[PDB]
């Protein structure tokens, strides 16, 4: 297996959750307009959010305990077990919170509280989203791409039937639960396959607890918890920046360019997880670790800046397709953002790094890095260039960030502290 | 784009008349209902006219009792109530949507109505 091979499976996978997405919501645009559009918004991101926070964000911890006992038949039973009980625990708590607020949640969501069934419904479907990630984040734990592949692509496909039925029958509050339903199908493919494939018996899920094991996962929530927040309250106050001197179109030109280079570089690092993260568990050899993080990063520059090159060719293309025609001067931002990813995928391969050792303290510091770097950068660009100095301070914070990785990286590999 | 008229405090027994007037352009398009809240609960479906053929629909509380009817040269839907009880005290309010918000079973949630009125409140001593 190899981080080339991931990603032949992760890219037919995610491209087809991209194309169910684009089908989806184009039949949510002409079915319900720009009312319907503005009314799902909380909602919609609500379903994102809740792909991280239903199983209390310990998917990586899984993916990166499984693949260091994939050898260890008790402590790998151990690991699922308690695995399994956070996230049935936590999904749990989080479906009472969700029935008991169904009202204030409703408010918070739509305006008005005429959505409580809608999110009382939600609370048992966030279950499904958890319980679903839950087993593909152990299939990642294994280095099974094939098996995450097809569990992704076969709940896509079956999402967009439920979409279907769900809106035909229902409207549009039958649309909004299609829409919840997308990530929670996934739960069904994902249990067959990890059975099927005869990756671990199914008694391992049986809920149980090691204290040593909670708490070791309890890591990957709290990175969980402070990467909610350090970047996204960059990008609010870049925000800030942009539309306390320019207007709200240009406000609209930087966030179309952001959330769809995010898009980008979700589906160009997917396989990070997949191949990265369990590989790079299993070794702590400082000679084994430095072989794999080069030879990943002499795979991955070259075909994420191959790959960025041409979608800055096709920037127009890529605008005219993937986006509302109502802002067309994003094109000059194109560039120092594709820069920019392309150094951010490399320096995810460190990053995925510090996942894999559960360093919670690098972990923190590579976050504030970012956070600084970014603040810098657009402090001083923002002001003087609008959106396009917010392309050029998310570039440089990140070629900046970089090179900071690479030489934290020969600092550590040759034990410079010790 | 909708405002109520009529209701108000009702001796039990007593009939009722409730009227919703709705602006823009594109009305014989719109399903039209009525729904209500009372002091304490959440909004509760009522009454419901289509778009199309006609076709209504009641809450099970106000089938025989309550009638709602529409007119699309003034852009206007009735309810009429009687037999009128205590438990119809509550805050009356028209929607209005497109028939693709309703779906085939959805036409009674509150939810797939995007557009309402302020309200009128009804009072059954
Ligand atoms: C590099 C890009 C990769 C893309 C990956 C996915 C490829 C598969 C494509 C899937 C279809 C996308 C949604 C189609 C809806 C078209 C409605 C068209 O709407 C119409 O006809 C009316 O005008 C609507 O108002
Ligand atoms: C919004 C933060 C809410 C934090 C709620 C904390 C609740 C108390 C429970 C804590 C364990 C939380 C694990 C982290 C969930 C973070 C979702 C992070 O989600 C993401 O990053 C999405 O991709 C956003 O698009
Ligand atoms: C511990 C905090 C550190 C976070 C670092 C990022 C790790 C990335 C993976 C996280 C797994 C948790 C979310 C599962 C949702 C995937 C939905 C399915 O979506 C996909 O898989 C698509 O390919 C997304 O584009
Ligand atoms: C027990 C087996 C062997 C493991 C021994 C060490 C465990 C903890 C160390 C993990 C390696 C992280 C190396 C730094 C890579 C750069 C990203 C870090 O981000 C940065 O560059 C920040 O700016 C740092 O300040
Ligand atoms: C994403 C961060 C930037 C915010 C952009 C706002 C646009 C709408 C929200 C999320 C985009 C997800 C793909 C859009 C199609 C819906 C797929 C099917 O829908 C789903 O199941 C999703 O969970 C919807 O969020
Ligand atoms: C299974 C091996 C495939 C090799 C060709 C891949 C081209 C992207
Ligand atoms: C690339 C696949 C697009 C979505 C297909 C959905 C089939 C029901
Ligand atoms: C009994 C297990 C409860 C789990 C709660 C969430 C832990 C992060
Ligand atoms: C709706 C189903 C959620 C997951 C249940 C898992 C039972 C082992
Ligand atoms: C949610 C708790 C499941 C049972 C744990 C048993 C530990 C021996
Ligand atoms: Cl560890
Ligand atoms: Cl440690
Ligand atoms: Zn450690």
């Amino acid at each position: 297996v190899s981080l080339a091979k991931a990603s032949l499976w992760t890219a037919a996978s995610t491209l087809v959750k991209i194309g169910a997405g684009l089908l989806v919501g184009k039949l949510l645009a002409v079915s319900f307009g720009p009312a319907g559009l503005g009314l799902a918004a909380n909602f919609r991101q609500l379903i994102t959010v809740l792909g991280v926070l239903a199983g209390a964000g310990i998917f990586n911890g899984v993916t990166k305990y499984v693949a260091q006992y994939h050898d260890n038949p008790q402590q790998l039973r151990r690991v699922v077990g308690t695995s399994s009980a956070m996230v049935l625990g936590f999904s749990t708590l989080m479906a009472l919170v969700f029935v008991l607020a169904a009202a204030p949640i409703s408010q918070g969501l739509f305006g008005n509280t005429d959505y409580q069934g809608l999110v009382r419904l939600v609370a048992l479907v966030q279950m499904g989203i958890a319980w679903g990630n839950l087993l593909l984040a152990l299939m990642k734990g294994f280095r099974d791409a094939a098996g995450n592949a097809l569990s992704l692509i076969v709940g896509s496909l079956i999402g967009v039937l439920a979409y279907y039925v769900s809106y035909r029958l229902g409207g549009y509050e039958g649309a909004l639960l299609g829409l919840a339903l997308i990530p929670a199908l996934v739960v069904i493919p994902a249990a067959i396959m990890l059975i099927k494939r005869g990756v671990i018996p199914l008694s391992y899920l049986k809920p149980s607890w090691d204290n040593g094991l909670a708490g070791q996962l309890s890591k990957f929530t709290l990175m969980a918890l402070i990467t909610s927040v350090t970047l996204p309250v960059a990008y609010i106050m870049m925000r800030k920046l942009l539309a306390a001197q320019y207007s709200w179109d240009e406000v609209g030109i930087w966030q179309g360019v952001s959330s769809i280079s995010d898009a980008y570089l979700q589906f160009i690092t997917a396989s990070f997880s997949v191949y990265l993260l369990p590989t790079l568990s299993r070794l702590t050899e400082k000679r084994d670790i430095t072989r794999e993080v080069v030879k990943s990063l002499k795979f991955v520059l070259p075909a994420v800046a191959a790959a960025s090159f041409t979608v800055w060719l096709l920037r127009d293309f890529a605008i005219w397709l993937l986006l509302s025609n109502k802002f067309t001067a994003m094109r000059d931002l194109f560039a120092w953002q594709l820069v920019g990813d392309v150094l951010k995928v490399g320096a995810y391969v460190f990053g995925y790094l510090v996942i894999a050792k559960a360093s919670l303290r690098f972990y923190i510091l590579a976050e504030v890095s970012q956070f600084t770097l970014l603040m810098v950068f657009a402090h001083w660009l923002i002001p003087a260039h609008g959106a396009l100095g917010a392309a050029q301070a998310y570039m440089a914070t990140y070629i900046v960030y970089f090179s900071l990785c690479c030489g934290v990286f020969l600092l550590w590999r040759r034990r410079a502290l010790e | 784009q909708l405002v109520e008229s009529g209701g108000g405090l009702v001796q039990a027994g007593g009939s009722l008349g409730l009227s919703c007037a709705a602006s823009g352009r594109t009305f014989s398009n719109y399903v039209m209902a009525w729904f209500r809240q009372a002091p304490g609960k959440e909004r509760e479906f009522v009454a419901r006219i289509s778009e199309s053929r006609g076709t209504t629909d009641y809450a099970d509380s106000v089938k025989g009792r309550f009638t709602i009817s529409r007119d699309n040269a003034k852009n206007t839907i009735y309810l009429q109530m009687n037999s009128l009880n205590p438990g119809d005290t509550a805050v009356y309010s028209c929607a209005a949507t497109l028939p693709a918000w309703t779906g085939i079973i959805g036409g009674r949630r509150p939810g797939n109505y995007p557009y309402w009125g302020q309200g009128t409140q009804v009072t059954v001593s």
